[PDB]
């Protein structure tokens, strides 16, 4: 297989605009949203058909109740931060928890929080400690590190529960998460050389240009991997054609364990 | 409390060929906070039936969105995306340079 | 989804007892032990979520997530430790699953047994016989005739005198005498009937 | 701590009943459990946070109301014998925590009966220490008996010279039945208080055995001629002797 990830984000806004919810929690597997909850609907729902097809209603009922309390937890946490920061107005509290299952079977886990989109606190499941970015975080870290039991529980969930959850979802959406659609790669002229690739999943891809067999990272203008909106992705990389000279340029693409090369005449 | 302004890319689902129905995508990414407003312009005119993904989150605490609408390209038509954000006083327009 | 722990365990005063617990749950998010005395509120004792032994005073708690097994260990048992110990496990949905519990009985260390049966007369003249001071090894069985009543072993603590003794009460209306009281039980041979 | 009322209650099949529970600890989660012999605690309903409640494992015949952050009330819209149990209210700081431990109330014992006709307060008698025991052990052992009471809603205490004593006391944890054959049998319970024979021989010493019985409440209709078995205290006493 490839590497797969399970992530769970929470967003809190102190002064919501009409409609803009004051709590949103969305779950992802790799890049696919699987779950969503917000302060308005106040209920948790799947965002992928294979999530609903495979999870009993009592599951959604149960986690809906949990998220309601977690939404309340988040509201209070954000208040204390704003009080600590002596901040007023609208402010954002965020938290991302998740794990990775690698190709070789090794696992990773992470947990971190952010205030106004700023790295605030980062957990370390290998030292059972928190990393504070400023004094306000350290004050929170002092308290959080007190309940040594919670840190231990954190480690267990990240290392075991998260992976078990992620493995479960991988099978549930096998036909989508574990699929592969190879990219279609073409070369253009614009005057530079555009090596474009479209319609490929998974989204992770590597593209680069070679000068007769030697890469030039500095003089290559890469494009972002954008979503085509049909379930696949697209990306491109350009290079400047030296007019006073003439070399043999070639486009190289790596995607889902396949290496592919195109050569310019 | 540093804000991040959105990154607006305009492009199409598949390579553009006039006369064949395609999809036009506006990908607004890497902005903060989450309050954003996006519209798709047909020669400067708003497009009513425009769909968009739900808000989505990035590892670096930013957010991203995909506004997309069905269309058929013509050499006569020029297409661009209009986005307003808290980090923008003047709403920004990004043309689709194919 | 089940939790398994013994029903009753009896251990001697000052000894060590190890209450076992085995769990099978969809996910695991920690294993708790609660103490709950007779007719009392349960109280938290220990939480384990990673493998290994955790020690705190006389009590110690061990978890083996792989083996789906845990145990509460009580050292230097005291009479005050007689209670029920509740094994509870949190599942993948944070739902807390309670075991049936284990009732712990601490036998006092009868230092100088003085087995004997005495008769007490009604303050406002039934009548009762008292089996007291016997060794903790002895056990008392129910009566042989309905309409004849006996209570279980009972341990009192005269904390002022640092003295503890066992006792049981038998009474009836019939015919009924203190010598015939406890015939259904294995009584010490040197028991004294005045 | 966690306060839940009442400690005891007697209900006739088909009655309505509500249990009060409040927590001083500024917790967000509260729980209602029923503990029954043979099996572990079973959750009835739970309030993961203020303004939200959900069924537990056995939500039939019960309902709950998260009145505020502090109170979580449990209702029996119609009582049933299959509802006779001990109900514990608990709270925790949050749900979804790993190490979040529970905080239990004192517990509420309910006994639901077809009719209140069989509710009888205990009869309490006290037996003076045996003469043989005093001269053999230098210690006086008293015995107290509560007979013919129903249901098992008693709390036995010893009161030497007007102050409750705890040292040298042993009360049966399980009250045995007078007529074990019947399931509607009266219960009987015994207790022992032991003191130095010096204490017993002093006639200026007053010993009282108190049995607190929880029976019919203030708005319980009573008809039959025999006196209402309301919640009450029955005691028997004795003084020192030669
Ligand atoms: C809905 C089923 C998605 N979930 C989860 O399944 C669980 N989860 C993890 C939870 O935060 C921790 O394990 C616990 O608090 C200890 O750190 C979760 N978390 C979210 O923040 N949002 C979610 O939607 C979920």
């Amino acid at each position: 297989m490839r590497t797969h990830s399970l992530r769970y984000f929470r967003l809190g806004v102190s002064d919501p605009i009409h409609g803009v919810p004051e709590f949103i929690s969305v779950g992802y597997v790799d890049s696919h949203p699987i779950t969503t909850y917000d302060s308005v609907t106040r209920q948790k729902e799947p965002r992928a058909p294979w999530m609903a097809e495979n999870l009993a209603p009592d599951h959604w009922e149960r986690y809906t109740q949990l998220l309601r309390g977690w939404q309340q937890m988040f509201k209070v946490e954000l208040k204390r931060l704003q009080r600590h920061y002596n901040h007023s107005g609208s402010h954002t509290y965020q938290r991302m928890i998740g794990c990775e299952l690698l190709e070789d079977g090794s696992t990773t886990g992470f947990l971190q929080y952010a205030y106004d989109g700023q790295d605030f606190l980062i957990f370390n499941k290998d030292t059972l400690s928190w990393l504070a970015v400023d004094n306000v975080a350290h004050t929170i870290k002092q308290a959080w590190e007190a309940n040594q039991h919670e840190l231990l529980y954190q480690k267990n969930w990240l290392e075991e529960e998260c992976i078990a959850w992620l493995k479960r979802f991988l099978e549930y959406g096998k036909d989508t998460l574990q699929r592969t659609e190879p990219p279609l790669v073409r070369v253009n002229r614009k005057t530079a050389l555009f090596c474009k690739a479209h319609g490929f999943y998974p989204p992770e891809i590597y593209m680069t240009w070679m000068k007769n067999g030697e890469e030039i990272v500095q003089e290559i203008d890469y494009g972002d991997i954008l979503p085509s909106g049909d379930g696949t992705y697209q990306a491109w990389a350009s290079i400047e054609l030296d007019p006073q000279s003439s070399n043999l340029y070639s486009c190289h693409v790596e995607h889902s364990g396949v290496h592919m090369v195109l050569q310019v005449p | 409390m540093i804000q991040r302004t959105p990154k607006i890319q305009v492009y199409s689902r598949h390579p553009a060929e006039n006369g064949k129905s395609n999809f036009l995508n506006c990908y607004v990414s890497g902005f903060h906070p989450s309050d954003i407003e996006v519209d798709l312009l047909k020669n400067g005119e708003r497009i009513e039936k425009v769909e968009h993904s739900d808000l989505s989150f990035s590892k670096d605490w930013s957010f991203y969105l995909l506004y997309y609408t069905e269309f058929t390209p013509t050499e006569k038509d020029e297409y661009a995306c209009r986005v307003n954000h808290v980090t923008l006083s003047q709403p920004k327009i990004v043309k689709w340079d194919r | 989804q089940n939790i398994d722990q013994p029903t009753e365990m009896t251990a001697t005063e000052g000894a060590i007892v190890q209450i076992n617990c085995t769990y099978q749950t969809s996910g695991f998010n920690g294993l708790f032990w609660y103490q709950q005395h007779a007719g009392e509120a349960p109280t938290f004792l220990s939480y384990n979520v990673l493998d290994g032994l955790e020690e705190k005073g006389r009590f110690s708690s061990f978890l083996s997530r792989s083996k789906g097994y845990s145990y509460l260990l009580l050292k230097e048992l005291q009479m005050k430790d007689s209670a029920s110990y509740l094994c509870a496990v949190k599942d993948s949905n944070y739902q807390l699953i309670w075991g049936a519990g284990t009732k712990l009985i601490i036998k006092p260390d009868i230092q100088n047994p003085d087995p004997a049966v005495y008769q007490l007369r009604d303050s406002k003249s039934k009548s009762v016989c008292l089996f007291t001071d016997f060794d903790s090894q002895t056990n008392v069985s129910q009566s042989k005739d309905s309409d004849v009543y006996i209570t279980d072993k009972c341990v009192l603590d005269m904390r002022s005198m640092d003295f503890k003794s066992n006792s049981a009460v038998a009474w009836s209306n019939k015919d009924f005498a203190c010598a015939n009281a406890f015939n259904n039980s294995i009584i010490p041979e040197d028991t004294f009937f005045p | 701590g966690v306060t839940q009322t009442p400690k005891f209650q007697v209900l006739k099949t088909g009655q309505s009943m509500t249990l009060q529970c409040a927590q001083d600890m500024n917790h967000n989660s509260m729980y209602w459990y029923r503990q029954d012999p043979g099996m572990g605690l079973r959750l009835i309903y739970y309030s993961a946070s203020e303004g939200t409640t959900d069924k537990g494992e056995v939500p039939n015949g019960y309902n709950v109301s998260r009145l505020n952050k502090r109170e979580f009330s449990l209702r029996l819209e119609s009582a049933a014998p299959s509802q006779t149990s001990v109900y514990f209210c608990a709270s925790s700081v949050w749900t979804g925590e790993g190490s979040g431990e529970l905080f239990f109330g004192e517990g509420s014992r309910l006994t639901v009966l077809e009719d209140l006709k069989n509710v009888f307060p205990p009869e309490v008698a006290v037996f003076e220490p045996s003469e043989a025991e005093i001269s053999h052990t230098q210690k006086a052992t008293l015995v107290c008996l509560a007979t013919g009471f129903y249901p098992d809603h008693v709390e036995l205490s010893w009161w030497v010279n007007g102050k409750e004593v705890h040292s040298g006391v042993c009360t049966d944890p399980q009250p045995l039945k007078e007529q074990p054959a019947l399931n509607d049998s009266r219960y009987a319970l015994s207790s022992r208080l032991r003191v130095s024979a010096t204490f017993w021989q002093n006639p200026r010493n007053h010993f009282r055995c108190q049995v607190q019985f929880y029976g019919l409440s203030e708005n319980d209709e009573w008809t039959q001629d025999r006196a209402k078995p309301v919640t009450q205290i029955v005691s028997a006493e004795a003084w020192g002797r030669a």
